[PDB]
């Protein structure tokens, strides 16, 4: 809220207000004074900054999120104040950039707002539905780091009675937390404890009470590191309990899953609240750097070596004029590929666990194996700036440096996808674009088409031996999806029954149902004249809920569609094919 | 080297040219 | 670099609607040639540059790289401008070359471009022509930090061009590391007042300084200063020694601008470390530091010319009196007998300037009003009550008076008889959250200010200089950065080789001499040249531990300072540094704009964008697709009418607005309206119903 | 429902409010109208005033008419349905 | 030197021996400075009579559970462990309770003789089985802040009173953190944030007072040292 | 493009037109059909439970 | 149990202004806090005297400077910033300066009146030629650390004068740690070991005393209170 910016603008309200407090004339009066730009002004300035909605933006764009409205709160400086998430989800990065903003205006409209980018409002992957702005990286890292383990601890639990006790056991949690703080141990790190409220996962309960798992009240026993616990605590309450580390991701799906279950809502307030232990965590952890760090690919050489004289001798061979320039060429090129995966196998392979480094990545940080090796050891191939590969490679790496060459050929495509990237950009959308239109207005007639000509379909690739197998895309589909009609069990019955999404439940007896086909009150089946029918589409997973009386997912989906587009490569391949 | 008002930000030459800095500019 | 800069396009040139890559295509030749990583950058790279380093060029437009044209094991010390060409039939020898002392490159194989620039290994005994340095095709903005081999090239070109946009300051610094380029390279700013003789010195002072050229004769050499640039910049000129010294022709005198101990001063070697830090060094996120202020460190001023004409026309001309209708006192009771005020004077927006005025006009007024003004007896005059007032984000003091007149004879364009340009100082004093950095590219933002205290610090309590998240460089690459900042504190800190009884091997070799570091001092080293790591390293294991002969810092990089603020201690060693930096002719004022309303295209009254505008920021289409994805319709809508251009609800909700109410509900895309009209035009008439 | 607790802009919770009716659409709106009223109500208030009564539940500071709307909303004291 | 402003209380009643406060205006920027701290201070500041590496009957080898009682002594520990033993002869007492015949066992089922005292008797602990008895070696002792179940120094010299723990800190947690506030004006100046947890025993408030006291004691020193200083003021009341 | 014959055509046509495309909307200008803007919604049939409104 | 024994306040004999700090027993838990905290105190307002903007004769805005000089108007100012003259009491104190023949910009030259002590009263600044003469009119302060260089304008000192900032707090730099002895049978504590600098205005006590001062000042509230 950089202030003197609606400061500036907002005003005309004021303008109105003001004198209102009876202390200008007309509003030139004010106004003028708005030259005068007094002390006061910052005063109801405050009162006008009543809970007023925000118009935002970065371009380019990519679809309806990366823009909504806001309340703020006045501060200095000069950029913008924001949130992350909202970052990535709107993307723009630091580097060095600004937005676009306006006037929440006709109530109309700022109730408009409330009602949609309503910060909250904004979830996950209304296209593909699915749970978006998830924390990450650090944020995420510092989960890891805390939701990693810390076996061979202090303090570690200690089943070492016979002697006297074991200890590691725990009844209240601050408990050893006092204590351990009394530096006695790193939670990461299994012991024992027990509760009451943090209640269990069912399978604990499905039999300490089967009945009834609740925790408010009823001590459950427990036992592990805390920090998981801690994380734990901060969670849904009405949820039972998890435990272990886990994955960015995991999570994540969980995540999805947790609000899933529930309303909005609550979701952030967590959410937050959990990058906030990171955070701290993050913090604390500790990773700075080191070349140091630069572990080091042992023999490698050898290796290296190894191929040289393979090629080297083919060389030779070749040489011979003994083929093709190129084919030869290749298996030269191969070569060095089987090098590629050997040093950064067992290089990789060498290190310790615990460089944070790829434990990051490996952290499902982010990054790659690429940056791994690449990064040193070899930096592998390259490419014809024009096409095909160079007949070097890239010997050695960064980190062990070289010489011209090399680099000066990185050089090339260097310059080259680099300037894709400069293309792709370009044309996707315009590509889109005709996608914007294309069609649009195709929207929503009604609730029901009241067809009857869905298609069963496929249910996992059903199996021999394995009796039944699960297409992946199964998901990318199955789901927002309508009993076209009744699913019967095997025979016995009619397990389920025409008209229905079809959530994960049915998903799942139905699963148990080892059955592969269901009509489905799909769409382009529409028996809705024009538009389209609740019954034919339902449900948004943009919802993750039945859909309204008239929608534009042409939209949508065209974001959605086009959008992703966003980031392929390449008889043709991305796109253009 | 052949500069007057020269301290010296002492380099890692490993190396020799005889030749020296051009004057671009020159052009 | 602007010299130098080099492409081929425009004036019959090319015209980039057509030109396939190639164009920007790489390919070999190339080295010697110009920087091959720099370049344009927008749909720009690949279409214009410069020249690599040395070879000159042809007297016919075409290079003239010299060689080591070899001679036998036993290169021929000898330059050989070449054009690529010819040559190209020749044999490509390797800089970076172990010779037997002669030429004989000790072993009796190596590599070489050739035809197709192959660049082929090969048994030495065989080339014509070696090189003629490392490094060449290089530029010299190329030409300006090492680590390379360990580094984004795109990072590179980045941080290349971005070199440029350092914003010289005050303070004045050179980075305790650095090349050679530098100074040597600066002095090619051949710009510092530099010596024309083996005189002694002469009278100084910081205008110019007599010069005793020996001969007897002298000259009181000059020096400039508060001057703008092309972007608001003093004409500052600092000196160097003392009116009675001696020295010699060619040899300094006094630098000035980016001109640090006669050198582009350029940063700030500049403590910091690697925390990605409660989040705020993430996504691009920076964590910056304080004392700075205090410091001050981080400011200059910057120049506008201020200009405002007096005019000749119709209903008269455009005066420039003191006088002024019912204005304000003060407001007045401070310009010059006939308008502004004098110089070096303070000010702040909306300040009134000239002492201008012009004829109002003749058409009548209210009888309601005159009778009003017999009313108040405020007579009114009838004359364009004109002049010129600062808008925003302005203040300083009093400068320019480029007060020039027609009439004065001062030549001048029509209907006008004179004219004044003005300037004003306006130390910045830096505001976080902006973007600053250095080599690496490794750009950075300005995120927070942050006190000093609250902040790690030096187990001897010293603390920051910021602190650095973590993550890019693995996804980026520019580690040296690291390396270097090792070396920071290194050099920085000094060190001396405890070699004694023998050799750190690694150190067995090199520019022994060093042997040490006194605490801090002037290092270089080559591009392609340079120590390694283990010695670099090794060197990490060397030091000049401090007053308490201490050295915190870990024979490791990663110490551990503890909280400024909760304080205790962390979970583990410390990695941290130094850097000098450079900052930017690019932040908020640069760009610090929206726009509440004001002009409005006399024809499509859009919102005339303007200097006295925020322009008011134009809107995109996707955008209302956006809405769409939501369909908040009025809303658009509404823009469409409202900020859009509509005459009314502008006026009309205006007051609204104004009378503050259940707005003008939306109303109709009007204009659309005449369309019809427009049709009908035609014999188009039709209709809905 | 033992969540937590919004704040002036949280306050409320759509979820619930959600709940009342479907289409968010008018439903806001709706407000909207209402609101509009207030404001009538507000932009008349002082005068040979118009029947117009509200904002029944008392108000709450410069409260965009907007929330007091809301209020009652949730508050849940008109009715409505399209047109 | 003064202000020109004033922190002051904000009391919070949230439950029993827990429940939140703030004070301010606050300058920036200090919560860290003090809370913070105080949240050790206070934390660290916390005397209470803790129990004893206690112990009871023939067992010595029985390293779990008990016939005539389901429970086991870690399970038994907590529940152990578990007590508000509220007493001042500060120093040991082992203290003794039995009970033949099945039922179960709360706390106060025992006597705290003189200067020791319950606040749970209720406090469930055993559960009887075959009818069986057993009294119980138990010894407390206050201080501030618990403290942990240190390798008891009998060194096997026991009959068997286990290292076990004891907090001298009847106190129970914290929280509390800054708030930025009042920028045009009070020039963005601090805002608190606090609570805390107790035991049942005292409200924080309490010794809590005491720590402000304390907490200053300290102070005292390093005030108490050359009072030509400019502590800068608040004013009086 | 071209259109104009597209013009003719529609005289030609004499046509009206579905007026529905948003595009028209946008054409025009006047609000969509839908999203923020629909026919039954935006024709709402609100006003106060009385009661409350009885409540005076 | 329970156990007790006041710490042992005790500084640390070493430099000027500074000799570093010492005490315990000291609650097996803590010290940094305080530690720091005092520390994060200190810095803390270090509650000073000193200039606040000044002047001399034709002495405009900044951007020229004086003849005889082979300095700027400017750095000179900088320079200045330099400054380090304990003063004294209260108000808009100042001071002037003059000089002749060969100037020579240094400290230790001027008019510090009543209640003024630098502490290089030498400190070179600049200099000017045999023509280096000048004045200056100068205008202290009182205070305490930071403070922008207020608006002249929005203040009123005449057109040459020139706002400035001021800093009063006359710390060098602090650093110490803990010691906590703490022997591993329980019986245990922390211990105390410190020190820092200041910019040679004081004793670390002085401050240090203004330390313990608001500080327990600091805690009334914090006490009892309520
Ligand atoms: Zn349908």
């Amino acid at each position: 809220l950089p202030k003197l910016m609606a400061l500036e603008l907002f005003k005309p309200f004021v303008m109105k207000r003001l004198v209102d407090l009876n202390h200008a004339q007309n509003i030139k009066s004010a106004k003028r004074m708005v030259e005068r730009q007094r002390p006061q002004v910052w005063d109801v300035l405050e009162e006008v900054i009543a809970e007023h909605p925000v118009l935002l933006n970065r371009a380019p764009t990519l679809h309806r999120l990366g823009i909504q409205a806001f309340e703020p709160m006045l501060v200095e400086g000069k950029a913008i104040q924001l949130h992350p998430l909202v970052c990535e989800a709107f993307n723009a990065d630091f580097d060095g950039d600004q937005m676009a903003v306006h006037l929440p205006l006709s109530a109309e409209a700022q109730a408009e707002a409330r009602i949609l980018m309503l910060s909250s409002n904004n979830i996950l992957s209304p296209a593909s539905g699915r749970p978006l702005a998830m924390p990450r990286l650090d944020m995420v890292t510092g989960l890891y780091y805390l939701t990693t383990e810390v076996p061979g601890d202090t303090g570690e639990y200690q089943p070492a009675s016979g002697d006297h006790p074991e200890t590691g056991v725990y009844s209240s949690p601050a408990e050893a937390i006092m204590a351990a703080d009394r530096g006695v141990l790193s939670v990461r790190a299994k012991i024992k404890v027990r509760l009451t409220q943090l209640r269990p996962p069912v399978e604990i309960e499905a039999e300490l009470f089967g009945h009834s798992g609740w925790q408010p009240g009823d001590a459950w026993m427990a036992e592990t590191t805390l920090g998981r616990v801690m994380f734990n605590e901060l969670l849904p309450l009405g949820y039972p309990f998890v435990n272990k580390q886990m994955h960015k991701k995991v999570q994540a799906a969980i995540i999805n899953d947790l609000a899933e279950r529930y309303p909005m809502i609550v979701v952030a307030q967590t959410v937050d609240k959990l990058k906030d232990a990171g955070f701290y965590w993050a913090t604390r952890s500790g990773v700075t750097v080191s070349m140091a760090d630069v572990l080091v690919p042992p023999r490698k050489k050898e290796i290296l070596d190894h191929y040289e004289e393979r090629a080297d001798k083919v060389e030779k061979q070749f040489q011979r004029g003994a083929l093709n320039h190129d084919e030869r060429n290749e298996a030269l090129v191969e070569i060095w590929k089987e090098a590629t995966d050997e040093v950064g196998q067992a290089l990789r392979e060498h290190y310790p666990d615990d460089n944070p480094i790829i434990t990051i990545v490996d952290s499902g940080a982010t990054g790659n194996f690429t940056q791994t090796r690449t990064l040193a050891g070899m930096k592998g191939l390259v490419t014809n700036p024009k096409g095909e590969f160079i007949p070097r490679p890239v010997k050695s790496s960064f980190r062990e440096g070289l010489t011209v060459l090399e680099y000066f050929i990185n050089t090339h495509g260097a310059r080259k996808g680099l300037a894709d990237t400069a293309l792709r950009t370009a044309d996707s959308g315009y590509l889109t674009r005709r996608l914007v239109d294309v069609s649009q207005d195709v929207i929503v007639r009604e609730h029901d088409c009241q067809t009857e000509r869905g298609i069963v379909v496929e249910l996992a690739e059903r199996a021999p031996d394995g009796t039944l197998i699960r297409d992946p895309y199964i998901e990318t589909s199955a789901y927002a999806r309508t009993l076209g009609t009744d699913a019967v069990d095997e025979a016995g019955n009619v397990i389920v029954e025409r008209g229905q999404d079809l959530g994960d439940p049915e998903i799942d007896a139905l699963l148990a149902a080892g059955i592969t086909q269901v009509k489905v009150r799909s769409v382009l089946t529409c028996a809705t004249s024009t538009g389209v029918c609740a019954t034919c589409y339902g449900r948004s997973m943009a919802t993750g809920k039945l859909v309204d009386i008239g929608e534009a997912v042409g939209i949508v989906a065209a974001q959605s569609i086009g959008e992703p587009g966003t980031q392929l490569t390449m008889i043709t391949g991305g796109l253009p094919r | 080297n052949s500069v007057p008002g020269a301290p010296n930000r002492v380099s890692f030459a490993k190396l020799r040219e005889p030749l020296e800095v051009p004057g671009l500019l020159d052009v | 670099t602007h010299k130098r800069r080099l492409s081929a396009l425009g004036p019959g040139g090319l015209s980039r609607e057509r030109a396939g890559l190639e164009v920007r295509d790489v390919h070999p030749s190339h080295y010697g040639r110009m920087c091959p990583i720099e370049t344009p950058e927008g749909p720009n790279i690949g279409l214009i540059g410069s020249l690599s380093v040395y070879a000159r060029v042809n007297p016919f437009g075409f290079i003239e790289t010299p060689y080591r044209k070899v001679v036998d094991g036993v290169v021929s010390d000898e330059i050989v401008y070449l054009t690529a060409d010819e040559e190209d039939r020749h044999v490509v020898a390797q800089a970076n070359s172990p010779i037997d002392a002669d030429g004989r490159f000790v072993e009796p194989r190596v590599l070489v471009r050739r035809k197709a620039g192959e660049v082929e290994y090969v048994p030495s005994s065989e080339v014509d022509y070696m090189d003629v340095s490392p490094r060449q095709m290089v530029s010299v903005a190329t030409a300006m930090i090492p680590f390379l081999e360990h580094d984004d090239a795109n990072r590179a070109l980045m941080g290349a061009n971005m070199q440029r946009q350092a914003v010289p300051l005050v303070r004045s610094e050179a980075p305790l590391v650095g090349t050679g380029m530098e100074l040597r390279a600066a002095i090619d700013a051949g710009d510092v007042v530099v010596a024309e003789e083996s005189g002694v010195i002469e009278e100084v002072s910081a205008d110019y300084i007599t010069v005793m050229h020996d001969n007897g004769t002298r000259r009181t050499y000059r020096m400039r200063k508060f001057a703008r640039s092309n972007h608001g910049t003093c004409a500052n000129q600092c000196p160097i020694v003392d009116a009675g010294d001696r020295v010699e022709a060619g040899q300094v005198i006094a630098d000035g601008p980016c001109t640090d101990d006669g050198e582009m001063a350029l940063g700030k070697n500049l403590l910091v470390a690697i925390m990605p830090w409660e989040g705020h060094n993430y996504e691009d996120a920076i964590i910056l530091s304080n004392r700075l202020v205090e410091e001050d460190v981080l400011t200059s001023i910057h120049i506008e010319e201020h200009e405002i004409d007096a005019r000749d026309t119709k209903l008269g001309a455009e005066e420039i009196t003191r006088d002024i209708p019912n204005i304000s006192d003060e407001v007045l009771a401070d310009l010059d007998e006939r308008g502004i005020v004098r110089i070096g004077a303070e000010v702040r927006d909306g300040d009134i300037l000239v002492g201008k005025v012009t004829p109002k006009g003749e058409t009548e007024l209210t009888p309601e009003e005159r009778l009003l003004r017999a009313i108040f007896g405020e007579k009114a005059r009838e004359v364009r009550d004109t002049s010129l007032k600062v808008p925003h984000g302005e203040s300083g003091k009093v400068i320019g008076i480029r007060v020039f007149s027609r009439e004065d004879e001062d030549e001048l364009p029509a209907g006008v008889n004179e004219l004044v340009r003005v300037y004003v100082a306006q130390k910045r004093k830096i505001s976080d959250g902006d973007k600053l950095a250095g080599r690496h590219g490794n750009k950075g933002v300005i995120g927070k200010i942050l006190p000093v205290e609250d902040m790690p610090f030096l187990a001897d309590g010293t603390p920051v200089d910021i602190i650095l998240n973590t993550h890019g460089v693995p996804r980026r690459m520019n580690i040296g950065q690291i390396l270097e900042t090792h070396l920071g504190w290194c050099a920085h800190s000094g060190w001396k080789v405890d070699a004694a009884k023998g050799v750190p091997d690694w150190a067995a070799r090199l520019p022994d001499e060093l042997l040490e570091a006194q605490p801090n001092a002037i290092v270089s080293t080559p591009v392609f040249d340079g120590a390694q790591e283990a010695e670099l390293q090794g060197l990490l294991s060397c030091t000049l531990p401090n007053r308490d002969g201490d050295v915190l810092v870990d024979a490791d990089g990663k110490a551990m300072l503890f909280d400024g603020r909760s304080g205790e201690p962390f979970p583990y060693p410390v990695t941290v540094g130094y850097m000098y930096i450079m900052k930017l002719h690019h932040l908020v004022d640069d760009k610090i704009h929206a726009r509440s309303t004001g002009p409005y295209s006399m024809i499509t009254q859009q919102p005339l964008g303007g200097k006295a505008q925020f322009g008011g920021q134009r809107f995109g289409e996707m955008e209302c697709w956006a809405m769409q994805a939501y369909g908040a319709a009025y809303t658009l809508q509404e823009l469409l009418t409202i900020k859009s251009d509509d005459t009314v609800g502008r006026v009309k909700v205006y007051e609204a607005i104004v009378k503050g109410e259940n707005i003008p509900e939306p109303g109709i895309p009007e204009s659309f309206k005449v369309l019809l009209k427009e049709l009908q035009s035609l014999c188009l008439n039709v209709e809905v119903l | 429902g033992g969540y937590d607790t919004p704040l002036g802009i949280t306050n409320p919770p759509i979820d619930e409010l959600l709940d009342r009716v479907s289409s968010k659409y008018a439903l806001v709106i709706y407000a909207a109208k209402r609101a509009r009223q207030i404001n009538d109500y507000y932009n008349q208030l002082g005068e040979g005033i118009l029947e117009y009564v509200g904002p029944l539940v008392e108000p709450g500071l410069q409260e965009k008419p907007l929330s007091i709307a809301l209020r009652e909303i949730h508050a849940d004291l008109l009715e409505h349905t399209e047109g | 030197m003064l202000i020109s402003q004033r922190p002051t209380l904000s009391e919070d009643v949230l439950t029993d021996n827990r429940s939140q406060f703030v004070i301010e205006p606050l300058e920036p920027g200090f919560g860290y400075t003090l809370g913070n701290s105080l949240r050790r201070t206070l934390l660290s500041s916390i005397p209470g009579a803790a129990v004893t590496s206690i112990r009871i009957d023939g067992v010595l080898h029985e390293f779990t559970t008990v016939p005539g009682v389901k429970e086991d002594v870690t399970e038994i520990i907590l529940n152990l462990k578990s007590l508000v033993v509220s007493s001042e002869e500060d120093e040991p007492v082992t203290m003794y309770l039995r009970k033949q015949g099945p039922g179960e066992v709360t706390a106060g089922d025992i006597v705290p003789p003189a200067g020791v005292t319950v606040h749970n008797p209720g406090m469930h602990i055993a559960t009887l089985n075959d009818k069986g008895k057993l009294e119980v070696e138990l010894v407390v002792e206050r201080g501030r802040g618990y403290v942990p179940a240190v390798q008891n120094r009998a060194s096997g010299a026991e009959i068997g009173r286990i290292p076990v723990d004891s907090i001298y800190s009847p106190v129970l947690k914290v929280t509390y953190k800054v708030d930025a506030t009042r920028v045009e004006q009070r020039t963005d100046f601090d805002k608190l944030i606090l609570d805390v947890e107790t035991k049942n025993s005292i409200s924080p408030r309490d010794a809590l007072a005491s720590a402000g006291k304390t907490l200053v004691e300290l102070f005292g020193l390093a005030r108490e040292l050359n009072v030509e200083a400019e502590g800068i003021e608040i004013g009086p009341s | 493009q071209e259109t104009t014959r597209v013009l003719t055509d529609a005289a030609i046509n004499c046509r009206s037109d579905k007026l529905n495309g948003l595009k028209e909307n946008v054409i025009i200008g006047k609000l969509i059909p839908a999203g923020t803007g629909i026919n039954r919604y935006r024709n709402i049939a609100v006003q106060p439970t009385e009661e409350a409104r009885a409540a005076a």
